């Protein structure tokens, strides 16, 4: 049956295992020999399956670390939520959204930095946020500033919880495999009681007090005259004057009269002129429909009743003629490693996080997040670099998987061992596609810039030299924009408003405009392809080579991340699975760095600006896109010199924090190419002379220094690399979208 | 505040944490007190 | 030189050249190398023993 | 023991893969391991796959040295099989025996074995490249 | 007075970057109210500004034609605040930190567990050590007259030349 | 191809030998060693270079030592 | 069922034989293509090969070269046809020095004399095919 | 003259550089 087992007490209390700092592992316990015990110390530190054997014992660590963890973000919820109850000029934005910059942090005059509290309105001087924040308590409906204490209390309340809990569940009463083992259980309560009755309870708050605030909102009421939410909760006499179906009641629901709610439960589509962002009542309806989805989603699978499915033989059942045994073995797989499940969950949640970001742009859901700039720059950029990261995650922790927990007696003529037995067709079709699609894709740019160099713009791949239209994404625009008459007939507006229609605007800065499609966009979307095929090389080979390959018949006895195997062969060097996904975060890197250039340029050029009143559309750049971005030499002087002025002339100003960030993002990025480039036999002769020089002066330690290990070295390059590159793109885009947004 | 987690406390990091903590608040209470010194 | 004694190793190859180690071992006729000097600093490997030959140790303290 | 081999020995019960020899093997060298099980169970090879090793002989086809040692140190420590016997085949059919040359495995010594490559002098004591300078030798 | 420079007390150009600051903040005043904590922050920042200012005129710092101080690092007893008492000071202060760490390595070697000692810092003797300190010149000096400083080399680890 | 060589600072410890992926080491009887054995290599042809021998070698400096040289289908372990 | 199994009936060969690799479909296709039509002496192998390539290389340089958009964009692109089959026949011609160097049994194109009579048929073949495809693309009107 | 550059540009960088790497790669694919 499934049931509740656990053990009590498993653990004790106590803080000697703290001062034991190597206690983890068998090797680091003994304690420091070198340098390199430290580092290893933080490097195994999460590495639960190599510090115990049991599977037990790593689900009991590895479910008290995801509480540890909801404890940090409760904790993050909690600081966003009182630093816009204290440090912060809500109210002000509340009142005049549209001239407000929202600022939510306050720095103290020490050093001159007083500065870095601007100008923001509002009667307050302060550093401007672009995290939406503003936005998204906005749409929930909150209009005082105890309303934001009060629920920091209550975060830092389930911080405290969530501590507890994870001491608890490791310490007191932790349970068994067999509990952690009812991945069937655990998915009919995650769809049906967290998805479904979360998106219920939200449903239920919108309906209740978002709608009804928000339109008093929109009609005019000044925050401090609107009624309080507990007074509309009851008060059904008010929420019939404002949405007459209230007065029905709950028998058009129990009954199935739902026509009776169409005022507050609509599917008008489009974006709110008011607000120029999703209606309430859409978002209201949105999520009561999907609550039920996931309530019906959640009772498929088998419990301690008859009724349900069983997912081993959903998988054992579905094997073709192509595949032999088919999904056979995955089951056991995805229960008995964690790791395979890791790298699922990852890949998955990267590319959700992608999704939110070109979802949220395009359909802007919080009031007034539109004309914020800031934010949707902001949003966008961060979500695409999270899911890149998390995308590289599941390549880690699948390889991770295929390192350690395979089993060949387990996965004979499965799926996974027919993929293994043509990883080399795989690859190599892959490397035909990746240099195709980089040839193409790229030499088109080339090709533009040498025929420009060379006075021909009549032979460019240009708009009106020769044309490459992008008639399929047209097509499907086109499509988009008919849809809401004929393929969704009770939709009254289009879902976004970039494939099509009016020009929604706020006051003279625009929300959403069309989106045009050309040479230019054929090309950079072309190039966003290749770089995520290269990407999915990389990680794809790290993945399928990690056990072996011709050049090494047995990688997988030197483990999963290891220097190499020695010069021999002519170099074996970053055979690892670990080198393969090092190299993979290089390319995801560029991937996501060419992706928010787009999107910053286009948005810029084509879509961000201003309307007067007659009509006259002027944007940031001034369409600047479909004519530059045909060029490399475009892409270099229009976009990057172009809006870098608003960072390098950002000095004596609030922005001077950003020009500060951007030179140190600089010098971070280059300080990780002594790490890529070099190599811990340099420094480690290095440090053998410095220790002559501290050795002459009977100071060298016992702790006896050592270059870093070749891996460690690897990866602290790819760290700097990452943070200096990623700082740079923060600083440019902040400075820029804050100076002329 | 057993010996543990005295010895704990006496751990590398943290007390790197510590001595650096009371160092940047000593420059920084001196630089209130005393700012804007490009000189002697 | 002596079994628990302070050896400074002349090894010009060793890790632990002009460096001190106890001599914990000396073995009888065979070995090219019959002392075996223990130290407390390891080497690149990791180990902190090695067998060393009289004529690659210098006593500086004796038992 | 010989330079010879059955060639018709029952092989292993495998699907195919990539990860064989390619044109090479046909006319530079392969490679051949055979060994004898006491029950027909599942391995990895040392290509990517999984494959059944037969009760009593196998024989498998392969075209690294490096590959077949590999498969070898598999045998040994998850099946304790340590019979194995490795040969290489020329594409002239040839058949040399290679890696339990006297019967037995290198790590145990045997007393008849003769020293290969083997100095009578300490690492640190080989003579500078300029005196091996224009001539033929090497500091080794 | 030397290098073409002038003090910047009497410097055109140190006055007006003075000003120009002082109507840049006067200027970004105009948003806020009277009374208000903004407003009040404002006015205690422009009087740093002045105070910074009239500082740097009275402390005798050279001012250049960009009209910015110029630190004279020659030697000069006459701008000796610039470099030179800083430069003890700092001496001073890391001799103090490099004896505290040269003087707990001693102890520590000394130790049964030099290794578990270097993670795990004795703080009791930590803290004494670092006290003693204090005096680091005469005793430097001493463990150099000694012979205790300075291992002779013959027993140093050296690579094969 | 890549000349291994043994110095007669082997302790006959055998680890070069299980390191040894491709079967180039190999123990032999020897008088100076108290284990009475020292590695060889009658094999160097098959030698590819990847130094599991002296990552292995406990000795202060490598009794087992390997240098790279004339490179060969077998050395550079081409599968074609 | 199983439509993926060992190349030949040899589990150890580096292949699969895949529907694709191993159909009918396939194994006639190319067994009756001219590199592997069986009688086909290496004269009419090359001469097949020039012919099929010299027809089509014409097009890219007559419709996207430089000259495209000017009177004589068709004579510019055989002419462009012709100047890339002379360097791949200078490539044939330096792949066949290069590879097989002692060579007696000829009839052959693994040989010196069969790997020459395949690039004199190459060669002869993809001139006229261009100026084939430029007299077609000149009568185009026709059709 | 003013011919000289059409006459030489092309034979010393398509012609004689082709025919180079021609004969260099034939070389040292010799024995
Ligand atoms: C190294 C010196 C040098 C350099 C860099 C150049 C460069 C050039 N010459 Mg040349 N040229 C040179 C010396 C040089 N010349 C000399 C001394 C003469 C004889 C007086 C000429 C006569 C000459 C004529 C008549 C013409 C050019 C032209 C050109 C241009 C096209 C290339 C060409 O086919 O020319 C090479 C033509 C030759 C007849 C061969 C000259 C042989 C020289 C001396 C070889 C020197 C080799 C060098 C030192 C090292 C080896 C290089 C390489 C193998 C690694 C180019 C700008 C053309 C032009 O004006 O285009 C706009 C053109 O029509 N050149
Ligand atoms: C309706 C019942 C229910 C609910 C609400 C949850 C909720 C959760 N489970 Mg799940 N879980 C359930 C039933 C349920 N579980 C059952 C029946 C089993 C046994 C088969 C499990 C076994 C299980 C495991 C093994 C793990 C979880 C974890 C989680 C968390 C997932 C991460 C997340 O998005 O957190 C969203 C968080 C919130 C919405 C905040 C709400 C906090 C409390 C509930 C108030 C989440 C709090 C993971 C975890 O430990 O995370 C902490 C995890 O590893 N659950
Ligand atoms: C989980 C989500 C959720 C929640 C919590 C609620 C809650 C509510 N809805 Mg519903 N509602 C939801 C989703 C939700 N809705 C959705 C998705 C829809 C769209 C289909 C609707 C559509 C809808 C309508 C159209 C209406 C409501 C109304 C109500 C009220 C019903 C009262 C009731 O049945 O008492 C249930 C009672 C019991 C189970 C018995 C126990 C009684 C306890 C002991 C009383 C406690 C009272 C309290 C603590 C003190 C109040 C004191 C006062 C002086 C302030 C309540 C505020 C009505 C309303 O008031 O609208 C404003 C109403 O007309 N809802
Ligand atoms: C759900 C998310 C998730 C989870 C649960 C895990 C879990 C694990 N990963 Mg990780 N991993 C993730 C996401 C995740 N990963 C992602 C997104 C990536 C892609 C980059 C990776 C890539 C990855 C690799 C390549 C490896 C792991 C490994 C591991 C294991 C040990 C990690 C450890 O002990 O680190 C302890 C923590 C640290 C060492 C600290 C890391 C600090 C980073 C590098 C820098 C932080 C910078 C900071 C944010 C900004 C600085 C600002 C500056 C101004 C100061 C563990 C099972 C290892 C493993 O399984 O080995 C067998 C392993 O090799 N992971
Ligand atoms: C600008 C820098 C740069 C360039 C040009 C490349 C190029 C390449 N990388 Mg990448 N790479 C880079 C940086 C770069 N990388 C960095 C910094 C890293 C370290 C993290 C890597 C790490 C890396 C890995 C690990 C992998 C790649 C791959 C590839 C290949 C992708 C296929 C492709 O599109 O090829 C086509 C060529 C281009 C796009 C270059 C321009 C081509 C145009 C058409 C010019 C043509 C010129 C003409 C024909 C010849 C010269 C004329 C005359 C002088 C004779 C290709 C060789 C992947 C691969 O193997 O792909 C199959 C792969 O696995 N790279
Ligand atoms: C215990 C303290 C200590 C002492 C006395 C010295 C002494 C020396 N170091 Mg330094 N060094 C130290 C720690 C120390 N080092 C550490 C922790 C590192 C690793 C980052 C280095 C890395 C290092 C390098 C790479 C080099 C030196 C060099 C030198 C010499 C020149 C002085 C200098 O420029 O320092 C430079 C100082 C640093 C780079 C940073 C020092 C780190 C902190 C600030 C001090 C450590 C204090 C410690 C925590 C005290 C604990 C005691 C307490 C428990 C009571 C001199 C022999 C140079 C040399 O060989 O010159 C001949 C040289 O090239 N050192
Ligand atoms: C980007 C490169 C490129 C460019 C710009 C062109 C340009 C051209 N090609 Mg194309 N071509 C290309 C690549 C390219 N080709 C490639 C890669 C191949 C091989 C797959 C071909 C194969 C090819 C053939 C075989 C023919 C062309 C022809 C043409 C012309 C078409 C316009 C015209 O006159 O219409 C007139 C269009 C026609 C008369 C119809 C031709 C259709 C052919 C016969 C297709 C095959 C039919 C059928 C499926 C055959 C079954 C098999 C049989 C054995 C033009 C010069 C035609 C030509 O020479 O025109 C005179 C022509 O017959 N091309
Ligand atoms: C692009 C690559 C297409 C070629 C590789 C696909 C080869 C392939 O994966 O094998 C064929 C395979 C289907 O195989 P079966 O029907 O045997 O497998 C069904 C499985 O779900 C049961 O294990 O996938 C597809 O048909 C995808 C076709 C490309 C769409
Ligand atoms: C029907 C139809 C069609 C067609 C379609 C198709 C053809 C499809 C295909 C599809 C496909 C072709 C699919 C696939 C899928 C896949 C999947 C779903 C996968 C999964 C995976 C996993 C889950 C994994 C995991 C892992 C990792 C990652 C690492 C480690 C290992 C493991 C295994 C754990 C069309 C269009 C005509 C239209 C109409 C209808
Ligand atoms: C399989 C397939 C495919 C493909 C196809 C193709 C690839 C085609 C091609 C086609 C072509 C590509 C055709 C051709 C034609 C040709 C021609 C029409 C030629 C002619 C020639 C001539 C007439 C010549 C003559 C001469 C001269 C003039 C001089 C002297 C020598 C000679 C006699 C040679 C597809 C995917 C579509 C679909 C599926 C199936
Ligand atoms: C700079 C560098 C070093 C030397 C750098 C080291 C050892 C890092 C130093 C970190 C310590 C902890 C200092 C941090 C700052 C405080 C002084 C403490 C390596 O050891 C190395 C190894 C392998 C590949 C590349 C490299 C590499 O690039
Ligand atoms: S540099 Fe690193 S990867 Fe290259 S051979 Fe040496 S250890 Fe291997
Ligand atoms: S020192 Fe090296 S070669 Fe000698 S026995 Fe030990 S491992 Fe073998």
């Amino acid at each position: 049956k499934v049931r509740v087992i656990v053990d009590k007490d498993p653990v004790a209390t106590s803080f000697e295992k703290w001062a034991q700092p190597g206690h983890f592992s068998r090797t680091l316990a003994k304690g420091p020999k070198t340098t390199t015990w430290i580092w290893n110390l933080h490097a195994d530190a999460h590495d639960f399956d190599s510090q115990t054997s049991s599977l037990e014992d790593i689900s009991r660590k590895i479910f008290s670390a995801h509480f540890g963890q909801l404890a940090i973000i409760f904790l993050w919820v909690s600081q966003a939520y009182f630093h816009g109850a204290r440090f912060s000029n809500y109210s002000a934005w509340l009142l005049n959204p549209t001239s407000i910059k929202p600022s939510a942090q306050v720095v103290w005059p020490v050093v001159g930095q007083e500065i870095l509290n601007g100008d923001v309105g509002g009667g307050f001087s302060g550093v401007q946020i672009t995290s939406g924040v503003f936005q998204m308590w906005r749409a929930s409906g909150i209009t005082n500033e105890t309303e934001l204490y009060w629920t920091a209390m209550g975060g830092l309340m389930m911080s405290a919880l969530m501590v507890f809990a994870g001491w608890f569940h490791y310490h007191k009463a932790a349970p068994k495999l067999e509990w952690f083992q009812n991945v069937e259980s655990m998915m009919n309560h995650h769809l049906a009681g967290l998805l479904g009755l979360g998106c219920l309870s939200w449903s239920g708050h919108q309906i209740h007090i978002s709608l009804p605030i928000n339109k008093l909102l929109d009609a005019g009421v000044a925050p401090q005259e609107i009624p309080l939410p507990h007074e509309l909760l009851f008060n059904q006499d008010l929420m019939a004057q404002l949405y007459p179906s209230f007065k029905k009641g709950l028998l058009p629901f129990f009954t199935l009269n739902w026509g009776e709610y169409s005022d507050f439960l609509t599917f008008k589509g489009g974006l709110n002129p008011i607000t120029g962002s999703l209606w309430l009542s859409d978002t209201a309806h949105h999520h009561l429909a999907l609550a039920v989805l996931f309530i019906f989603a959640g009772h498929m699978y088998r419990t301690n009743w008859g009724i349900g499915h069983s997912m081993k033989e959903i998988l054992e059942a579905h094997k073709g003629p192509l595949t032999g045994e088919g999904h056979k073995g995955l089951y056991e797989i995805l229960t008995t490693s964690w790791h395979a499940q890791l790298a699922i969950n990852l890949a998955m949640m990267g590319s959700l996080s992608i999704i939110v970001a070109h979802h949220m742009y395009a359909m802007p859901p919080y009031p007034y997040i539109a004309v914020d700039y800031p934010t949707q720059l902001s949003l966008f950029t961060h979500h695409m670099w999270i899911g890149g990261f998390c995308v590289c995650g599941a390549a880690a922790h699948g390889a991770i998987f295929m390192v350690r927990d395979y089993s060949p007696v387990q996965s004979y003529n499965n799926l996974l061992d027919r993929v293994l037995r043509h990883r080399d067709a795989i690859i190599s079709h892959l490397n035909w596609v990746c240099i195709f699609l980089g040839t193409h894709s790229f030499g088109l740019y080339i090709h533009n810039d040498t025929m420009r160099a060379l006075g021909r713009p009549q032979d460019m791949f240009s708009d009106k030299a020769i044309q490459l239209q992008p008639i399929f994404a047209k097509w499907v625009q086109s499509l988009h924009t008919l849809a809401p008459g004929n393929t969704a007939p009770n939709s009254l507006a289009t879902a976004s408003y970039a494939f099509g229609g009016d020009v929604v605007a706020v006051n003279g800065k625009i929300a959403m405009m069309p989106i045009q499609l050309g040479t230019a966009d054929f090309l950079v979307h072309h190039i966003h392809a290749f770089t995520i095929h290269v990407t999915v090389l990389i990680l794809l080979k790290g993945v399928l080579f990690a056990r072996s390959s011709r050049l090494i018949p047995d990688k997988a006895n030197l483990g999963f991340r290891f220097p190499c195997d020695g010069p021999g062969r002519g170099g074996t060097c970053q055979v690892s699975a670990w080198d393969h996904i090092f190299l993979g975060l290089f390319w995801m890197y560029n991937c996501i760095s060419v992706v928010i250039f787009h999107f910053s340029w286009k948005m810029q050029s084509d879509v961000w600006g201003t309307i007067s009143e007659k009509g006259k559309i002027t944007h940031i750049t001034g369409g600047n896109f479909a004519n530059s971005a045909l060029t490399i030499n475009g892409w270099l002087r229009d976009f990057l010199w172009s809006q870098a002025s608003q960072v390098i002339q950002s000095y004596g100003s609030a922005l001077s924090a950003y020009g500060i960030i951007f030179l140190g993002a600089h010098f971070i990025w280059a300080f990780s190419l002594m790490f890529l480039f070099s190599g811990r036999g340099y420094w480690q002769e290095l440090i053998e002379s410095v220790v002559w020089a501290h050795n002459k002066l009977k100071l060298a330690p016992a702790i006896q220094p050592r270059a870093l290990s070749i891996t460690q070295g690897r990866a602290v390059g790819l760290a700097h690399y990452l943070l200096g590159g990623i700082g740079t793109t923060w600083s440019f885009f902040l400075a820029r979208i804050i100076s002329v947004g | 505040m057993s010996k543990d987690l005295l010895k704990y406390l006496s751990t590398a990091p943290v007390l790197l944490t510590a001595w650096m903590s009371l160092t940047a608040g000593m420059i920084i209470e001196i630089q209130r007190f005393f700012p804007d010194s490009l000189s002697f | 030189i002596e079994r628990g004694s302070k050896v400074r190793v002349l090894r010009p190859e060793s890790y632990w050249f002009q460096e001190c180690g106890s001599v914990a071992t000396i073995a009888k006729g065979g070995d090219r190398y019959p002392v075996v000097v223990r130290f407390e600093k390891v080497n690149y490997a990791g180990v902190a023993t090695n067998n060393f030959a009289l004529d690659e140790l210098g006593e500086v303290e004796a038992p | 023991t010989s330079d010879v081999l059955n060639l018709q020995i029952p092989t292993p019960t495998f699907g195919g893969s990539t990860g064989g020899w390619l044109r090479a093997a046909e006319i530079e060298e392969k490679y051949a391991i055979t060994w004898t099980s006491k029950k027909e169970q599942i391995f990895e090879m040392p290509t990517s796959g999984a494959a059944i090793m037969q009760k009593g002989e196998n024989l498998l086809y392969l075209a690294k040295k490096e590959q077949c040692l590999a498969l070898s140190t598999q045998l040994r420590t998850l099946f304790k099989i340590s019979d194995y016997k490795i040969y290489r085949i020329f594409p002239n059919s040839e058949v040399q025996y290679l890696h339990p040359k006297d019967g037995v495995f290198p790590e145990k010594l045997n007393e008849g074995r003769i020293g290969v490559g083997n100095v009578g002098y300490s690492i640190g004591k080989n003579p500078n490249p300029v005196n091996v300078k224009f001539t033929g030798k090497n500091t080794f | 007075d030397v290098s073409g420079l002038t003090p910047c007390k009497d410097s055109a150009v140190f006055k007006k970057r003075l000003d120009g600051s002082v109507k840049k903040l006067q200027a970004r005043l105009a948003n806020y109210t009277e009374g208000t904590p903004a407003y009040l922050a404002l006015e205690q920042q422009i009087d740093q500004t002045k105070a910074r200012f009239a500082k740097y005129g009275d402390k005798g710092l050279l001012c250049g034609a960009d009209g910015l101080p110029h630190l004279i690092a020659d030697g000069r007893p006459d701008h000796a605040g610039e470099f030179v008492i800083p430069a003890f000071g700092f001496l001073y202060i890391a001799g103090w930190i490099g004896w505290a760490g040269r003087s707990y390595l001693q102890f520590s070697k000394k130790t049964d567990k030099p290794n578990e000692n270097e993670i795990i810092i004795n703080v009791p003797v930590a803290l004494g050590m670092m006290s003693g300190a204090f005096l680091w010149p005469l005793a430097a000096w001493k463990e150099l007259i000694n012979g205790q400083l300075l291992v002779p080399g013959d027993e140093v680890t050296v690579s094969p030349r | 191809s890549h000349s291994v060589r043994v110095y007669d600072t082997c302790i006959g410890c055998t680890q070069c030998v299980r390191a040894c992926p491709c079967d180039v080491l190999e123990m032999v009887p020897w008088d100076g060693c108290k284990a009475g054995q020292i590695a060889s290599a009658p094999r160097a042809e098959d030698c590819i270079g990847c130094k599991r021998c002296e990552t292995a070698c406990p000795t202060d400096f490598l009794s087992v030592r390997v240098y790279l040289g004339s490179e060969t289908t077998r050395s550079l372990g081409l599968t074609y | 069922s199983e439509f993926v199994k060992p190349y030949n009936n040899d589990p150890f060969v580096g292949n699969l034989s895949t529907p694709v690799t191993t159909s009918t479909a396939t194994k006639l296709y190319l067994g009756n293509l001219p590199i592997y039509r069986k009688g086909l002496s290496p004269l009419l192998r090359g001469l097949e090969i020039g012919m099929a390539h010299g027809y089509f290389l014409i097009g890219p340089f007559y419709i996207l070269g430089p000259l495209r958009n000017s009177p004589n964009a068709l004579l510019v692109g055989l002419f462009s046809a012709f100047g890339l089959i002379l360097i791949l026949t200078l490539g044939l011609t330096i792949y066949g020095l290069a590879s097989f160097q002692g060579t007696e049994g000829g009839e052959n194109l693994e040989s010196a004399k069969g790997w020459r009579n395949f690039t004199s048929g190459f060669s002869i073949g993809a001139f006229g095919g261009a100026s084939v495809a430029y007299v077609l693309l000149d009568n185009i009107s026709f059709f | 003259a003013s011919f000289l550059p059409s006459i030489l540009t092309p034979v010393v960088t398509l012609v004689f550089p082709g025919l180079m790497f021609a004969l260099f790669f034939v070389l040292i694919e010799q024995e």
